[PDB]
């Protein structure tokens, strides 16, 4: 499973978009549990989040100090950023994610704690 | 470790939109009808190992059938769907598992009753008996709410690989890279037309 | 790569890259395999491809080769056999038969080559269905004579006569036409005396497994339709009963020949037939007991470790045991020789019964209704299975599923989400429950009471135990008498109280919470006879709408408008040692009550106060009531309106206009409990409410031009369209209900189209709300009969716009589309004139509307549009002979004939068969009726119009269906027309055309079979 190593800083339910360049579109790559990790041994922080029933991996990447997070045009409860390292398929591959949560203060208490472990990553 | 399994049922049941949910998350909202057959791999893990289900996807309009029952040969599962918002597609279960199990006599099947999210519910539940005497495993689901979207795999694995408790588990998480200015002056070009481009379904609990 | 070159027909076919084309196809993967898979469905696709069918079958090394090449030449027999020259036929045939005779015969391909086998007798039954008997009267005879030659040739004749006879009355009835159905159905049961002869023969001598389960299973299918004499004149019955239940390979289909046996309605005044029915079933059980497991077995167990084939047999003897007893088990129940064998298969399926399996229950939980519900009404029967009654009642106690109600949930005691499979289960089991308290209500009581002290006792207390007890014990509301159930409902109370109290920890205190709820709200008979303990349930009830756990809030709402719909009356009058209706106390703290719970909670909490109110008829001491409780919102309006004239910036905040749309909601929610009553609010909102309604509707128009169409996406305008949309819904809701009607034609209905109709046209389309085609429509249906101009305002202002957003697809504005059709089905039932009214060129738009809603797939659009063009012709004949009807019909009637043909041939709306087969049985009896008076053509002087129709309708179907000759659609018009009055035929004869234009060479006689 790979996660006994670390220790979950915080953790929200949301629901994840892809930005497919290409045909204009947001596309959902999962919902569940997106949790902030922070690794015992590196002190590093990455987000982790799986499906629900599948459990399988839709996000997976440290929370870079380059990234911000934007705003959506259509949604005051989501986020969007650009990932040049996400491993959740497979090979690292760069992305354009959307995440939106239940409620705006869910969105926004992320963003405070998205920031905050920007803090930790960058020692 | 993997299994063929077909996908079949009347056009429009929502069978690749199932499959699309399951490959990659996303709910197509978009009916592009099945040109004869998509097969797509499908990987789950166990706490048995993975199982691989290389999924074929058919058509389910009949101008658009292709090989029809070709593509049923040494089918080890198969999936038959149909929509609870349309009668006819439950009328025609008989037959599509008729050719079915014609070409594949003894695997396991499930029926899959789709939709299940829509109000104005048609095929009632109490109506849906046709896989008792066949031995097919129903469930109500729903791509788009992804109620019970994990039942009709899960079941089949469980058969496939002879282990009634057979469960998915959490895959290892690998811990993920390190990583230009070189594009960094235009990742604002493609991040700005991500940002002016709503998301869909603002209206959801999530 | 170079796969196409077998796509080259000119060439000689290379055997060996077909072999690999498939190869690649079946055995490979990724992008060749895709090319493979175009490129073979090209190849089988092609109308000569069957040319090469007989060389693929001598020369292929591939057996999906032969498969594929077998398709195509199922597609050629399926569907231009009768155009072929017959030497072709001829030679398709002998070449069939012989490859059959040829796998056969070699032992290695018969067992190696299963399915090649089976899809070339499939494929030979196709051939059957075209020649046989008329062309091949020695078909059967020689079959039987051939089986003697070699068992492998007897075993595959048994799968042809298996698909054959599925092929001929299994599945007949939407491939074949009637007539031909019955030819063949004829035919088959003419032969059948020496078909059963070979199979009594088989079963009775016994080869080996093989061919005994092929024989069992063509057994299967014709235990469908063959006379009952063949079953119950020979010995086949103790060779089912016994010697084939006794080995596991047979054991399987000659249970499901059982089951299918035991499903025949015997003369039952006949005794030998009658101790024949019992001896089968005594001997399957006898079996089963001796060579399977005894009656103690543990099925739960077995069916969980899923061995073998046990999962199978355990669902099909499941199947066997409901199947016979439901039909004969009173024949079993005088007989006292007989009781033991009655109880033993009842006490199989209470065993059955327990197994963890959702749909397997549900089929035992059937037959258990079908038996508690005859043991409810016939005399003398109960006592006979009181102990498996007693059983029962345990089992389904200790097997309820979670009721509606019920919002918390284990993942962890959270909040769900969510469905029906569950809601319809737990009505069964209530259904069952039920029946089962009336049978012994003592016994029902005394398993409860001891379950509940265990729960006390923590003997067995578990989230799961304490569930499922608390939601029979609710389920059971109604089946006690009352001085019991006061017992009953006291003990279960303070003893859940007992638990709350001994628990500790929220996720145990939720439980127990929704299991109180549950209960309580179960029994409002209860309820209302003990008002002390009522105001006690409500208080605590809001205690609840403060708790931190959010599940246990939504119930409480939730239970607490349950119970009000119930006991509404005790809320209403003052009760004695009270100083107060407890209506006028609910609504003075509804500020403090409410604090926590967000609005749409706060909403039903309004709602369920209009519920009480709504029981007040003293209209003063009513609208007073009605008053105090909107005091808060109507404060928050009245604020809210003051500082909206003056500064109409203001409601660019959006925390405004979150306030606004929950007021709004706030009076949605009480007009919806409170309906007519609720007039004197509306009034009280009403015209600053349309002012609002105008200004945030300047508002979003700003905004989209200021930033384009995108603005609609944005939180800002989401908010301002929800003013808009939960206007409209009061607006509906009140008028949907409304009892004074003059009223609402006097003071709401032209402020309301003053309002919405113009801002509706002059909007673009993204900014338009769908909701004001569904205000629009509840305001027809009430009293478009009472305001005919405001009825051709509201199409001026809606028809051409809406029509011209939904015309260019059928997928843009799905909400549009719905609402438009509805739309105009009220006004074209209720107010026709407004169409009489509208211009030729806006009429004519009618009729396009009408018929582009026959070809939506959706079926909320097409049911409508055929009944509006159902209606719309009934309108028009209704007139008589008039300008306005003669012009109809010379326009419009062969438009509508055509389309509706349209639309019954294409085969892409087949669910709407019944409603266009009425519209076309409309339009024609038309004509042979004379009921249009004027001339429907433009062909000489004095035709009647019965005769242009048919000439009409023959051309074009000449033209739409080339491959059909004359006589065909010929015999096909003057039996359609013959039938217009009768529609069950009339749609039988349409079926028999939609079989006939999927071949060539169809029998024109076939429609003279009416
Ligand atoms: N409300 C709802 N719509 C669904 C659901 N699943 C699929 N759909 C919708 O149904 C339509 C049909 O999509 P599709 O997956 O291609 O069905 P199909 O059976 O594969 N078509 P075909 O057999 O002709 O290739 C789509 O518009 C899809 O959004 C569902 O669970 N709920
Ligand atoms: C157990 C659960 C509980 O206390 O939840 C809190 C909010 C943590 N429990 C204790 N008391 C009750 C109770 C008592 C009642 O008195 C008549 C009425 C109810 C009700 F369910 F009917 F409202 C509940 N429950
Ligand atoms: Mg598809």
């Amino acid at each position: 499973t790979m996660e006994e190593d670390e220790e979950v800083l915080y953790k929200v339910r949301a629901k994840l978009f892809r930005f497919d360049a290409d045909a204009k579109e947001w596309k959902e790559r999962g919902t569940g549990d997106c949790k902030f990790l922070k690794n015992k041994k590196t002190n590093k922080v990455r987000i982790l989040m799986r499906r629900d029933k599948t459990l399988k991996i839709c996000a997976n990447h440290i929370i870079a100090p380059e990234y911000t997070l934007k705003p959506n045009v259509g949604s005051d409860r989501s986020w969007v950023y650009a990932c040049t390292a996400d491993i959740a398929e497979g090979e690292a591959e760069a992305f354009t994610f959307a995440i939106r949560f239940g409620s705006k203060e869910n969105a926004d208490k992320f963003k405070e704690e998205f920031e905050k472990a920007q803090e930790i990553n960058k020692k | 470790v993997q299994f063929k399994l077909v996908l079949v049922g009347d056009g429009g049941t929502g069978k690749t939109t199932f499959v699309k949910r399951h490959l990659t998350g996303e709910f197509e909202k978009k009916y592009v009808a099945t040109l004869g057959v998509e097969v797509h791999p499908l990987v789950f893990h166990t706490n048995r190992g993975p199982i691989k289900f290389n999924v074929w996807d058919t058509a389910g309009q009949e101008k658009f059938g292709g090989l029809r029952d070709g593509y049923y040969i040494q089918a080890q599962c198969a999936i038959i769907m149909f929509d609870v918002t349309s009668r006819v597609t439950y009328k025609n279960v008989p037959n599509w598992h008729r050719d079915l199990v014609r070409v594949c006599e003894n695997i396991p099947i499930v029926l899959c009753g789709n939709k299940v999210d829509i109000k104005d519910r048609k095929v009632k539940a109490k109506s849906i008996v046709f896989h008792r005497k066949k031995n097919l495993q129903y469930y109500d689901i729903s791509a788009k709410s992804n109620y019970n979207f994990e039942k009709p795999f899960l079941w089949l694995a469980r058969k496939l690989i002879g282990d009634p408790n057979l469960e998915f588990v959490a895959m290892p998480a690998l811990a993920p890279p390190e990583v230009d200015p070189a594009l960094a002056a235009q990742y604002e070009h493609d991040l700005e037309v991500a940002q002016t481009t709503a998301l869909p379904d603002e209206d959801d609990d999530l | 790569g170079s796969m196409e070159g077998i796509l080259d027909f000119s060439n000689d076919l290379d055997i060996a890259l077909l072999d690999q084309v498939v190869s690649t196809f079946y055995q490979g993967s990724g992008v060749q395999q895709k090319q493979a898979q175009e490129i073979l469905t090209k190849f089988q696709d092609n109308p000569d491809a069957w040319q090469k069918a007989d060389q693929i079958l001598q020369f292929s090394t591939n057996p999906q080769s032969k498969f594929i090449a077998l398709s195509i030449l199922d597609k050629l027999i399926t569907r231009k056999w009768k155009l072929l020259p017959n030497d072709h036929r001829i030679g398709i045939r002998n070449f069939v038969v012989g490859m059959i005779i040829s796998m056969c015969q070699d032992d290695e391909v018969f067992k190696t080559q299963k399915n090649l086998i089976n899809k070339s007798d499939l494929t030979l039954v196709q051939i059957l269905k075209q020649e046989w008997p008329q062309n091949w009267p020695e078909f059967i005879p020689e079959l039987i004579g051939s089986s003697s030659s070699s068992v492998n040739v007897c075993e595959n004749n048994m799968i042809v006569l298996k698909l054959l006879s599925e092929e001929v009355f299994d599945f007949s009835a939407e491939q074949m036409t009637q007539a031909k159905a019955l030819h063949l159905k004829n035919s088959m049961s003419k032969e059948f005396e020496q078909i059963f002869k070979l199979c009594f023969q088989v079963l009775e001598q016994g080869s080996s497994s093989s061919l005994i389960v092929a024989t069992l299973e063509s057994l299967l299918r014709y235990l469908h339709w063959i006379p009952y004499r063949y079953i119950y004149e020979t010995n086949i019955l103790e060779l089912l009963s016994t010697k084939f239940m006794t080995s596991p390979d047979t054991r399987a289909i000659t249970l499901k020949c059982l089951t299918e046996v035991s499903n025949l309605k015997i003369p039952q005044d006949n005794d030998l037939i009658k101790r024949q029915t019992v001896l089968f079933f005594q001997n399957t059980l006898q079996q089963i007991a001796t060579s399977v497991m005894p009656v103690t077995a543990d099925l739960k167990a077995t069916y969980a470790n899923a061995n073998g084939n046990d999962q199978s047999f355990l669902q099909d003897l499941a199947m066997f045991l409901t199947t016979y007893l439901a039909r004969n088990r009173a024949l079993l129940e005088s007989d006292e020789s007989l009781r033991e064998l009655l109880l033993n298969a009842h006490q199989y399926l209470i065993q059955l019964s327990k197994i963890e399996e959702r749909e397997l229950f549900k089929t035992t939980l059937d037959y258990w209704h079908n038996l508690v519900a005859d043991l409810f009404y016939e005399p003398l029967k109960k006592h006979i299975y009181e102990e498996i009654c007693s059983q029962l009642r345990l089992v389904i106690i200790e097997n309820m599923v979670r009721p509606e109600e019920v919002l918390v949930v284990e993942n962890e005691i959270v909040r769900e989400f969510v469905e029906s499979d569950t809601i319809q289960l737990y009505k069964s089991e209530r259904e069952v429950l039920v029946y089962l308290t009336h049978l012994n209500v003592i016994d029902t009581e005394e398993i409860m009471i001891s379950k509940l002290a265990r729960q006390i006792d923590g003997s067995e207390w578990s989230w799961h135990n304490i569930n499922t007890l608390s939601w029979a014990i609710g389920s059971i509301s109604g089946t006690m008498s009352e001085d019991t159930e006061k017992r009953f409902v006291v003990t279960v109370i303070k003893d859940l109280l007992g638990l709350c109290e001994q628990k500790r920890g929220k996720d145990n205190k939720a439980v127990v919470a929704s299991d109180i709820m549950y209960v309580v709200g179960q029994y409002p008979r209860f309820l209302k006879a003990h008002w002390n303990f009522l105001r006690t349930v409500i208080l605590k009830l809001f205690k609840f709408m403060h708790e931190t756990h959010e599940g246990v809030q939504d119930m409480a709402c939730d239970t607490f408008i349950k119970i009000v719909q119930k006991c509404k009356y005790h809320f209403v009058i003052q009760q004695p040692r009270e100083s107060e209706p407890f209506i006028q106390t609910i609504i003075r703290d509804i500020q403090k009550t409410t604090a926590d719970l967000q609005p749409q909670q706060v909403h039903t909490f309004y709602k369920a106060c209009g519920i009480i109110i709504s029981e007040e008829r003293s209209v003063a001491e009513r609208n007073r009531l009605l008053s105090d409780l909107m005091q808060l919102p109507n404060m928050a309006w009245d604020t809210i309106v003051e500082q909206s004239t003056a500064n109409p910036t203001l409601l660019l905040d959006s925390e405004t206009v979150k306030i606004i749309a929950n007021i709004i909601k706030t009076n949605v929610a009480v007009c919806t409990s409170m309906g007519a009553d609720f007039y004197p609010q509306l009034g009280h909102i009403y015209y600053n409410m349309l002012q609002l309604y105008r200004a945030v509707s300047s508002m979003i128009s700003a905004q989209v031009a200021a930033e384009g169409l995108i603005a609609t996406k944005t939180p800002k305008v989401r908010g301002l369209r929800t003013i808009k949309k939960e206007i409209l819904k009061l607006v509906e809701t009140y008028i949907s209900k409304a009892r004074n009607l003059d009223d609402v034609v006097k003071v709401l209905v032209e402020p309301l189209l003053n309002a919405v109709l113009e801002d509706y046209m002059n909007n673009v389309p993204d900014a338009r709300d769908a909701e004001v085609l569904n205000c629009m429509t509840t305001v027809v249906e009430k009293v478009g009969h009472m305001i005919p101009q405001g009825v051709i305002l509201i199409l001026q202002s809606v028809f051409e716009c809406t029509l011209d957003m939904i015309n260019k697809d059928f997928t843009e504005y799905p909400e549009h589309r719905v609402e438009f059709y509805k739309l105009l089905k009220v006004i074209n039932e209720k107010s026709f004139a407004a169409f009489l009214e509208l211009p030729p060129a806006a009429f004519k738009l009618f009729v396009d509307a009408i018929c582009w809603a026959f070809k939506h797939n959706n079926r909320d659009v097409e049911v409508n549009g055929l009944q509006i063009a159902l209606d719309l012709v009934k309108n028009i004949e209704r007139m008589g002979n008039v300008p306005f009807a003669n012009e109809f019909h010379k326009n419009y009637f062969f438009i509508f004939v055509s389309e509706t043909f349209f639309v019954l041939t294409d085969s892409d709306h087949k669910s709407g068969f019944s409603k266009q087969a009425l519209l076309l049985m409309k339009l024609i009896s038309l004509v042979y009726d004379n009921k249009i008076s004027v001339p429907l053509y433009q062909v000489p002087q004095g035709t009647s119009n019965q005769v242009y129709l048919s000439q009409y309708l023959a051309n074009m179907l000449s033209n739409a269906f080339p491959h059909l000759t004359s006589e065909q659609i010929a015999s096909f018009l003057s039996a359609l027309t013959k039938q217009c009055k009768d529609l069950v035929v009339f749609k039988g004869t349409l079926r028999d055309f939609l079989v006939q234009i999927k071949e060539v060479g169809g029998d024109p006689t076939d429609y003279l079979f009416a």
